[PDB]
């Protein structure tokens, strides 16, 4: 099982959008996938996946033995192969607890465990990357987001379980998000290349600014399901790349 | 019209 | 001194942009103002205010007695009357103590600050709780989007039960809605929650509406708060907000197309 | 051209 954390440091860059689109895309491709909301006290993944009303038990309920993984997992209705473990709503997440949940999920034969991290570098975010095998560093072409992604790379290299044990390091990928090639050429926005020269890691996707993303969360339908959305297509490309297939980068020139 | 769907889903939660 | 927390729950709605533009606007109006970054380990306020390289000591340095408030405060160079207390860069969740923050806020009142603007981080955990705990007012910063409206509601629940005023039966925190990244055209094509949809859900007084504006990215690129760009619609809407905070009515612009 | 200013300010910090 590949445990993939979707992380960022900076708030509101597209972690939830990306965790949902990518988990769905993987499920579509027949890979049994669960996406877990690691947020502490805010439930946003269930809202974007459109299952906010089927949420009975959550991630912390399972850790404190008030519910089984089977009771808390919500099977997506729209896409086969896809499951959601939603976030607690108390103001809890223990290292031993999270480890136990992840082992149970491997035992249930999940191929991909997508960890939808919260913002920051404190508790919930640290917990989502700690057991990761890969990290999707989600970044906007903006100054706060590039600075906070760099800090998150520092933590991925020193505070993860792989770093703290001299194992093979977390495989890191840059997901450049809310890109606008026209803005870049008028000189108003950091380009894809500017961002690579600074956070020096492998590009795994570029998601264009797209009015489809607001419409997708409004309906609780991840944006990859909208087959006309450029953001959707770029997320389907990303999923291909995660599965080992080369795909040319679209939506980087105007 | 997805603003209307958003509004209804919101009221049920809040 | 009015202690105003800029809060939201949801990440990336415009707290930093708003905390910066509003603190600047208040300063411009002659009110001595400090804006404090309450983030834990991530310094974004200094980057937006354009003083990322004059940061020697920070908020947690002052709390642990490694620096004085005078050593850590950065006087803005561009706008008279404006000061910035930047965020710590340690991962330690403890660092910001209730006793520590209180001591800093009293020192600031003693230095004659009229407005203490607290730029809160996302979440409801430690840094965010600390920013609202001593507030007299809260600017709930919200986008016309489903995650943001849900998370603002959760924050209203915290303002009403975990603030110092709520836990002591004092006059409750005065709440205002700053609706941000609005797009009237999107609203009329039925793609975006309208201003009124958002008020019917989070039932609090509107204090400003900031349009989606390409000037905001250009402003943070330069480290110059967007109110300083006199052609930017987002700047004008922030100058309106500041007027409303000072008690002047102003009609709401940029809500119709 | 503010993208260039952003890029220089960024490199100094990171
Ligand atoms: N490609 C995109 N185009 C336009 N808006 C986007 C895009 N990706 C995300 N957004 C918007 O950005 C905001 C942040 O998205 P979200 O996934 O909630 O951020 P995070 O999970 O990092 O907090 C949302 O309001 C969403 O509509
Ligand atoms: N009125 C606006 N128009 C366009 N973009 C905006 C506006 N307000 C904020 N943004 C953008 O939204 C993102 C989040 O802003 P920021 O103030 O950093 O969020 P927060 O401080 O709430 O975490 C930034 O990339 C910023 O450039």
């Amino acid at each position: 099982a590949r445990i993939i954390v979707v992380t960022s440091g900076k708030g509101g860059v597209g972690k939830t959008t990306s965790s949902a689109a990518i988990a769905t895309g993987l499920a579509q491709k027949g890979k049994k996938t669960v996406v877990i909301d690691f947020a502490i006290g805010l439930r946003n993944l269930d809202l974007i996946m459109g299952c906010e009303r089927r949420v009975v038990y959550d991630f912390v309920n399972v850790i404190q033995g008030d519910a089984t993984l089977n009771q808390a997992l919500i099977k997506d209705k729209r896409t086969e192969n896809l499951y959601i473990l939603p976030a607690s709503q108390t103001r809890a997440l223990t290292r031993e607890g999270v480890a136990k949940v992840l082992d149970d999920l491997k035992a249930m034969d999940f191929e991909f465990i997508v960890c939808d991290s919260p913002a920051g570098i404190e508790t919930g975010a640290l917990m989502a990357l700690y057991f990761a095998d890969e990290a999707i560093i989600t970044t906007n072409p903006e100054v706060s987001s590039v600075r906070d992604s760099d800090r998150i790379l520092g933590i991925l290299a020193s505070k993860s379980r792989r770093a703290e044990n001299g194992e093979e390091p977390i495989k890191e990928h840059l997901l450049l998000t809310r890109y606008n090639p026209g803005r870049v050429s008028r000189g108003d926005m950091l380009s894809m290349e500017d961002v690579l020269e600074i956070l020096r890691i492998k590009l795994v996707g570029v998601i264009p600014e797209d009015q489809s993303v607001l419409r997708a969360s409004n309906q609780g339908e991840p944006v990859i399901l909208d087959i006309n959305a450029d953001a959707g297509k770029a997320y389907a490309d990303t999923v291909e790349r995660l599965l080992g297939e080369e795909r040319p980068f679209r939506f980087i020139e105007e | 019209n997805t603003a209307n769907i958003a509004k209804e889903r919101l009221q049920i939660i809040v």
